[PDB]
């Protein structure tokens, strides 16, 4: 509403103010990386979660600034004049085709859903409060360390495939918590001061008050 | 000198248009039949199966761009 | 000195049309020039806004024939 | 005048020749063609043959970047006839070699006609004693044989090879062998199979072999591949008339099968015949070559031919077992360590008949004084205990413990270390141990060296033993203590060293009471004045401290540590290192033993334990700040290390911030922070770039959690990247990488990418290290912030018109492109069609 | 061969960013589209300069440093500079006595403050994006306003108080204006007391 | 009193006309003499140096004309006669309040220079040619 | 090294040696010669493990005591997957102070 958000094909979003007096459409904001943006969701009035053809999902929150009233020669670098940021990149390793801000379970609350191109179904839910983010980012750190990947790719350096990884926990590494020998889970759980089942119990927490 | 040898694609301070391009080609290809999912949307822009457009990308890594200049 | 303008380009001479083929002791002081007053209304009795488009060119005919081509 | 008329140095009496044309002056006119050129070229080699150090380097520097305007052909001719006098040295011989290599990166293919004249002054460095001569004429045939190509190489050093001079054709073989290793075997090997194979004189056939054995000598295991075809070669031999072919042809298969080790037995198949036929037939030297060859071939063998081959060549050892002639004997005491290596040999035949006669005719005097028939005496002898045993080896030799050479104590004693160190002192029984304990004890107690070898004997054997030493720790310790006092001095440095050999084996055995005994004593003998004495005390004293604990030691640490700050004022490097290294464990596992302001004035011992030249003093000295600083506080002895940082002097600033990074990281950085943020403050170079130098530190040290204080450094390091002086944007360089690379997936990528509008400026520098810096800068942040922002970077300067600017950024793109390769398929710019050529990758473009 | 800055202009579709040099390339549109590429930075400024990028900082003298607030509201500096101007006293004497006699606790600050000012009071800097690099006369180009709006620093040199009451604080150009008209050039321009509310419209004026 | 010796931000030392960086104390003081720092002094004597100065009051005779001084001076022996100049009193050697008036100032080499105040803004002009006699003879000095 | 910039490594490829680390060289990155955090050991080829040439200091050529390893920021650059970090030729430093 007011807001256009053209997803290019090679660049990135551009964000477009239509005018009620005039009939303008004025570019007003681009984003300065290249992406491929295959499709795209709205998530508040400012940010733009986009997904590329390489694999990543990107989102894109505009600066608090960026005031939209620019009535019309030079750009900033050769494209518009307020850039817009980057809050997240995440590899998912399918082309994500579709994204959606939507609530899977009533009783739930709001979870971007995405469906990849190789059948997958994914959800990038958000933290509530530090603690559980500060606690889950520990936990993953964990596992990257205890618990390397089957092929050898290191897990960090697969998150952060085409673009660095930014704010993102996976939880199928979490997940894997569960899929250990109690040793394992033993010697990760008094590193996080906690008892084994009550860090599964935490960990499926988050997966029964988002989704399924 | 030696990396151009040893790790081809890279380039030096004579390099042309034509071979930074034709190894930005080939390296393209490689990775559209590295990962699956590229050719699993290269697959569904067409009706080819996937090795239909694994041989058509197989056989353009010989001379993608064209005839040198 | 001697050294001091032969390392700046000083008195090898380079010559800018559009100011009635006036001279330049200096190519940095040449295109220093161009954004100056004196160059900016030799264009203005072109009627050629100043841009940037318009940064190095001398001869008047190339110069309306790329305004021409905006 | 006598000398030349200025601040050239002094030229000896027979030096009057090569820089005679210096002692009369040209005033450079009416003289001056090209000769005014190698006058000039005439003396700087004066300045570096003769001069000091600064005129050396200064005159090296001189030559090395003219070396394309003096040309190979003056530069060369003066060269040459210097290192062809007779009176020359070994550090000018080294330097003269230094000049050579150092303009063979410059004169690439003008060394073309010179080739032949270097080699007849460098080809005797390969048969030179000293081993670094030996390694200087490797490389520098090496750097001629990649710099003249290969075809300029066989055409000179094919007149050298049916040459009269015996001395010369060794070296001509010995330098095809490193031009065949820098230029690969099979582009010459069509050469060795001419050469090999031609019959017109046998010493060119002899050439050709030699130049295979010191192939498979130089290069081991990269012979393999181009095996069969090289052996093929020598297989022409063996049955040439002349036994030296012959010898040599069995040599280079020697060396061949010692170089295709285990492999390449099927290629071997065409030479066993005349092997076999050689060492059935005929006795003499050529016996002895087909000894070893055999005895080189025979591990690469199937266990039965292994077998078949090894019980056949036994009557010949013991034949050759009563031989006289030295060769002979070092090569069957080779070939008996693989023929019993393998199975077949059953133990009881080598106990019956194999080793009585080794012993008899090999365990002699004269074979321990030759260095290779020491060792290799030594090496069978271990392989003998592991097919037999150890008991039936050690009771033979045991008795020889108490000779009177000191080479064949030496002698029995490694042969009784590395075999109770390979296998293992069960099999010895009771009335054997105290025979080689009193042995032992009497090799250790008589030696006039200072070898480690009893040392190192005496460690292995009571390591061994285990608990049975217990009825001998009596014995020994009344021998250590009255070894302790003695009018020698060296003699005490043997007992101080033997007690931090056997301090491990009391713990172990239930004695802390003799332990208990001689802490105590070894307490007053570190007032000794002789420093390596008082070194090897402190040694024993830590292992004292080691294999009791820091808190239940009988000269207790609250009287032991007060005894040692003195001492830490030494300035010999032994007792330096023992003191700190001492002090260090004292620090960290008892600092509650000492008074606080003990730590503080020995903190300030500590900034002297610097300027020592060994390196590990210095690296556990920045531990024990570390350690100081956990027990008392990380802001008395911060501030210490912040006065030491105006200095003027590296080697004492450089690990001063390594010790404010490891005092920073061993308590919590936040408090060092602000006061190494404030002493950017200071005025003075030396301490701004130690606190860039000790923040690179820092942050490599800390790691991950480098996300906490990037904030607060970030307007540090973008005002230390804007300031004049190189050294601060070198420093800061490094402060980047090793924060980029710390931050990594954490969400940082905003103020690493203002960084990088600071640090890329810097790209055009020319100074080395500064451009190392920054360029390891850049490639760690390319994984921080990613390939695309670093391509966006490197962009538009790939193609620019300046060389200077797309010679640099074409290697940056070379760095992230070897850096992530895949991942620039997505960042890649689109480049539209030209008339000829296609252009778009059309593939990404489309969309379902 | 290279054809000059006219034709290359003319072919060119952003003929904006082709320089002096970029006819002596060896691949001129190839550079001019990459120098018009979307969101690339451009090459230093001194590849073609004759001083070594930063030796034209020599006369000038600048500040030390400024610590970040939150670093300062530790006390660090105050401290240490009278620890500094103490120790700046003392004789070769007394610093050799209190090598072997040391007083400690000079400073003993506390830890609770410290880990407060890193992890509470730590402030976000002022960074910048990625486009923006720095060239050697950047940070004294700050100079880098608007119709309707008078600064502080203006009104203090023009003896013009702030305050709202459109007609005794306007600017003196006002009743000329009420005269001639508003400005030819801003068209939109809103001038409280002429055509926008004096009391209401209070900024000095406005583009509406 | 060097105006132009600057320490920097980084414990160097600077000649600030020159533009030159030197690291230590003796490197400036031994800029100071050398062609770079002459001739840019020269850019931006003899007789100064040798001139004998005893400082010996002379004695002046002021009078009211109208229509002048009369200085005895002790013999000099030079060709080059005793010179006047006017002066302001806004420099002097204590600096104090009250600064404000112009001094004409009479000089000749061996001996002491002399001041006479002026409080009226014009009224004669104190200029050599037009307006000085020299009776080098009696060596009487005049000035009206 | 990188303080010995005319030292060669031998990159060619890795094998199943691991590469050892003597007395005088231990807790030493190979590539940056830093001595925190080791995370990936160290795999030389065949041609520099081979024979006499086994147990041997990387860096040095001295007898080797302890395993060698890269560093972190060596692992997550990969410089550990490029070839047999074994330093081949000694180079105008402990030459000529053997000769001194
Ligand atoms: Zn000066
Ligand atoms: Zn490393
Ligand atoms: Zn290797
Ligand atoms: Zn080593």
């Amino acid at each position: 509403g007011h807001r256009v958000i053209v997803s290019d094909v090679q660049e990135s979003f551009i964000w477009v103010r239509y005018k009620r007096n005039e009939n303008q459409l004025i570019i007003f904001a681009d984003d300065t990386y290249p992406r491929w943006v295959t499709t795209a969701s709205l998530l508040d009035y400012d940010t733009v979660a986009g997904a590329d053809k390489f694999g990543n999902i990107c989102v894109v929150r505009l600066p608090p600034n960026t005031n939209d009233e620019v009535d019309e020669d030079r750009g900033l670098l050769n494209g518009a004049s307020q850039k817009a940021e980057v809050i997240m990149n995440y590899h998912v390793g399918e082309t994500v085709l579709s994204l959606q801000k939507t609530t899977l379970i009533p009783g739930g609350s709001e979870s971007l859903v995405y469906t990849t191109l190789s059948g997958g179904i994914g959800i990038l839910v958000p933290f509530t409060s530090h603690e559980d983010h500060d606690f889950f980012q520990h936990v993953e750190m964990h596992l990257r360390s205890e618990h390397p990947p089957l092929c050898g790719r290191d897990h960090l350096s697969f998150r952060s495939y085409y673009f660095p990884v930014k704010n993102v926990i996976d939880g199928d590494l979490c997940e894997q918590f569960n899929s250990m020998e109690p040793n394992k889970q033993k010697n990760v759980s008094e590193e996080l001061d906690r008892t084994p089942p009550e860090v599964s119990k935490k960990l499926e927490d988050i997966r029964t008050r988002y989704a399924f | 000198e030696h990396l151009q040898s040893k790790y081809i694609g890279t380039g030096h301070a004579d390099t042309t248009k034509w071979e930074w391009l034709v190894n930005q080609h080939r390296d393209s290809y490689c990775s559209y039949m590295g990962h699956f999912d590229l050719l699993n949307y290269f697959a569904i822009a067409e009706n080819e199966s996937k090795a239909r457009v694994r041989f058509n990308l197989m056989e353009k890594m010989l001379q993608p761009c064209g005839p040198p200049a | 000195p001697y050294w001091l303008y032969k390392l700046h380009g000083l008195n090898i001479n380079y010559n800018c049309e559009i100011c009635g083929n006036y001279t330049y002791r200096g190519p940095k002081a040449f295109q220093r020039h161009f954004a100056e007053w004196r160059h900016a209304h030799g264009m203005r009795c072109l009627g050629i806004p100043n841009t940037a488009h318009f940064a190095n060119v001398t001869q008047i005919e190339d110069a309306v024939s790329l305004w021409a081509k905006l | 005048n006598d000398q030349p008329s200025g601040n050239l140095p002094f030229l000896k009496p027979d030096d009057i020749q090569y820089f005679d044309k210096l002692l009369v002056d040209v005033d450079e006119s009416t003289l001056s063609p090209e000769e005014q050129k190698e006058r000039k070229i005439m003396k700087l080699l004066l300045k570096i043959k003769n001069g000091t150090p600064p005129m050396r380097k200064a005159a090296l520097r001189q030559i090395t970047d003219k070396a394309r305007e003096f040309g190979a052909g003056p530069l060369f001719n003066q060269i040459l006839p210097l290192l062809m006098s007779p009176t020359l040295e070994d550090q000018e011989r080294h330097l003269l070699v230094k000049v050579i290599d150092r303009i063979l990166y410059k004169l690439d293919d003008l060394v073309r006609p010179y080739v032949h004249k270097i080699l007849v002054v460098i080809e005797p460095l390969l048969i030179d004693e000293d081993y670094y001569a030996r390694v200087e004429g490797r490389e520098i045939i090496s750097n001629l044989a990649k710099a003249a190509g290969l075809a300029t190489m066989i055409s000179t050093m094919r007149p050298d090879i049916d040459n009269m001079d015996e001395y010369v054709r060794n070296t001509t073989a010995r330098a095809f062998a490193v031009v065949a290793s820098a230029l690969g075997i099979p582009s010459l090997l069509p050469f060795l199979k001419a050469v090999c194979k031609s019959k017109k004189s046998w010493q060119a056939r002899h050439t050709g072999i030699k130049i295979v054995q010191q192939i498979a000598i130089l290069m081991g295991c990269a012979i393999l591949p181009h095996l069969r075809s090289l052996v093929e070669i020598i297989e022409h031999g063996l049955v040439d008339e002349q036994q030296k072919v012959r010898t040599i042809s069995a040599l280079a298969i020697a060396a061949l099968a010692e170089a295709a080790t285990p492999y390449g037995i099927e290629s071997f198949d065409s030479v066993l015949k005349p092997l076999w036929k050689g060492i059935r037939q005929h006795r003499g030297k050529g016996l002895a070559a087909f000894l070893k060859a055999i005895g080189y071939l025979i591990p690469l063998m199937d266990a039965e031919y292994a077998n078949y081959y090894t019980r056949e060549v036994m009557l010949i050892l013991i034949r050759e077992f009563q031989s006289p002639d030295e060769e002979m004997k070092k090569i069957v005491l080779k070939v008996v360590k693989q023929c019993c290596g393998t199975d077949g040999v059953e133990a009881n035949y080598i106990k019956t008949e194999i080793l009585p006669p080794f012993f008899k005719h090999f365990w002699q005097h004269r074979m321990a004084l030759d260095r290779r028939n020491y060792r290799q005496l030594v090496d069978t002898t271990v392989e003998l205990a592991n097919k037999v045993g150890a008991a039936e080896i050690i009771s033979r030799i045991v008795d020889d413990l108490k000779d009177e050479a000191e080479q064949y104590r030496k002698m029995v004693m490694e042969t009784i270390e590395k075999i109770m160190g390979n296998l293992g002192a069960a099999d010895i029984d009771h009335k054997l141990e105290e025979q080689l304990i009193d042995g032992i004890l009497y090799a250790f107690q008589e030696q006039t060296t200072e070898d480690s070898v009893m040392l190192n004997g005496f460690g292995t054997v009571v390591n061994a033993l285990g608990k049975r030493v217990k009825p001998y720790l009596p014995q020994i310790c009344g021998t250590v203590l009255w070894r302790l006092n003695n009018k020698s001095a060296k003699v005490r440095q043997q007992a101080a060293d033997l007690i931090s050999r056997t301090a491990v084996v009391m713990k172990t055995c239930q004695e802390e009471k003799l332990m208990g005994h001689l802490g105590v004593v070894l307490y007053e003998y570190l007032g000794e004045e002789y420093p390596e004495v008082l070194g090897s005390i402190l040694g024993a004293l830590k292992a004292i401290v080691n294999v009791i604990g820091m808190h239940k030691m009988t000269p207790p640490i609250k009287d032991l540590l007060p005894r040692l700050t003195p001492i830490l004022k030494n300035r010999h490097e032994k007792v330096q290192e023992n003191c700190i290294d001492l002090v260090g464990r004292i620090a960290d596992r008892g600092a509650e033993y000492v008074s606080a302001r003990e730590w503080m004035r020995i903190c300030f011992e500590l900034l002297e334990l610097l300027k020592a030249h060994k390196k590990a003093i210095r690296r556990a000295t920045v531990n024990t700040f570390g350690y100081i600083a956990k027990a008392i506080g990380p802001h008395d002895v911060l501030a210490t290390l912040l006065n030491n940082l105006k200095v003027q002097e590296r080697q004492n600033r450089v690990c001063t911030t390594v010790a404010i990074a490891i005092v920073a990281e061993t308590c919590s950085p936040f408090t060092v922070l602000p006061a190494l943020m404030n002493e950017y403050r200071v005025p003075e170079l030396n301490v701004q770039n130690g606190v860039l130098k000790s923040l690179s530190f820092l942050f490599e040290y800390i790691g991950e959690m480098g996300k906490d204080y990037i904030y607060a450094v970030t307007p540090l390091l973008e005002d230390a990247l804007m300031d004049r002086d190189l050294v601060h944007r070198q420093t800061a360089s490094a402060v980047v990488q090793h924060m980029s690379l710390g931050v990594y997936g954490f969400g940082c990528e905003d103020s690493l990418n203002h960084l990088l509008n600071y640090v890329w400026p810097n790209v055009f520098e020319t100074s080395p290290h500064v451009i190392q810096a920054v360029m390891g800068a850049l490639e760690g942040l390319r994984v921080a912030i990613g390939p695309c922002r670093m391509l966006q970077y490197c962009l538009q300067g790939l193609f620019h018109p300046a060389r200077k600017v797309r010679d640099v950024y074409w290697k940056i793109y070379n760095s992230i492109y070897i850096g992530s390769q895949d991942a620039l398929i997505a960042h890649y710019p689109r480049i539209y069609n030209d008339d000829k050529n296609t252009y778009i990758r059309y593939e990404l473009d489309y969309i379902l | 061969n290279r054809f000059t800055v006219a034709e290359l202009k003319q072919l060119v579709a952003r003929p904006d960013v082709v320089e002096m040099h970029d006819v002596t390339a060896q691949d001129p549109k190839l550079l001019v589209h990459l120098k018009a590429t979307r969101n690339s930075v451009p090459v230093p400024r001194h590849w073609c300069f004759k001083r070594k990028y930063l030796q034209g900082k020599r006369g000038i003298e600048k500040p030390p440093f400024e610590l970040p607030d939150f670093i300062k509201r530790t006390g660090i500096q105050e401290m240490r500079e009278a620890l500094q101007e103490k120790e700046e006293q003392k004789t070769m004497k007394s610093k050799m006595r209190e090598k072997v006699r040391p007083k400690m606790g000079k400073i003993d600050i506390d830890y609770q403050k410290l880990h407060d000012a890193f992890f509470k009071w730590q402030t976000k800097p002022k960074l910048t994006i990625h486009g923006d690099l720095y060239y050697e006369g950047k940070e004294f180009e700050t100079r880098l306003k608007k119709p309707g709006d008078l600064s502080d620093e203006l009104r203090i040199s023009l003896g013009m108080p702030v305050g709202p009451n459109a007609h005794k604080v306007p600017p003196p150009w006002l009743i000329a204006m009420q005269r001639y008209g508003p400005p030819p050039s801003y068209p939109n321009l809103k001038i409280p007391g002429l055509n926008s509310p004096i009391p209401e419209s209070c900024s000095f004026g406005y583009h509406a | 009193k060097d105006p132009y010796f600057m320490k920097n931000h980084l414990g160097s030392y600077e000649c600030k006309l020159c533009l030159t960086l030197h690291n230590n104390e003796g490197s400036y003081l031994a800029h100071t003499q050398g062609k770079k720092h002459q001739t840019n002094l020269a850019r931006r004597v003899e007789v100064k140096k040798f001139v004998k100065i005893g400082r010996p009051g002379y004695k002046v005779t002021k009078q009211r004309d109208s229509e002048l001084f009369q200085i005895d001076y002790p013999e000099i022996a030079e060709g080059i006669m005793p010179r006047h100049r006017f002066m302001s009193a806004y420099e002097q050697r204590i600096e104090p309040p009250d600064r404000r008036w112009q001094y004409l100032l009479m000089a000749a080499e061996p001996y002491e220079t002399i001041a006479f105040k002026v409080p009226s803004r014009e009224i004669d002009k104190a200029e050599g040619k037009f307006w000085t006699h020299w009776n080098r003879e009696t060596k009487q000095f005049f000035l009206q | 090294a990188k303080h010995h910039p005319d030292l060669i490594f031998c990159r060619k490829q890795a094998g199943v040696a691991i590469g050892r680390l003597c007395e005088k060289c231990d807790g030493k990155c190979v590539i940056c010669d830093s001595y925190v955090r080791p995370c990936t050991l160290v795999r030389i080829c065949d041609e520099c493990n081979y024979g006499s040439y086994q147990g041997r200091c990387v860096i040095c050529g001295g007898p080797g005591v302890s395993d060698a390893y890269y560093c972190k920021e060596c692992t997550i650059q990969e410089k550990d997957r490029d070839g047999c970090p074994k330093i081949v030729n000694l180079g105008s430093s402990k030459t000529d102070l053997f000769y001194e």
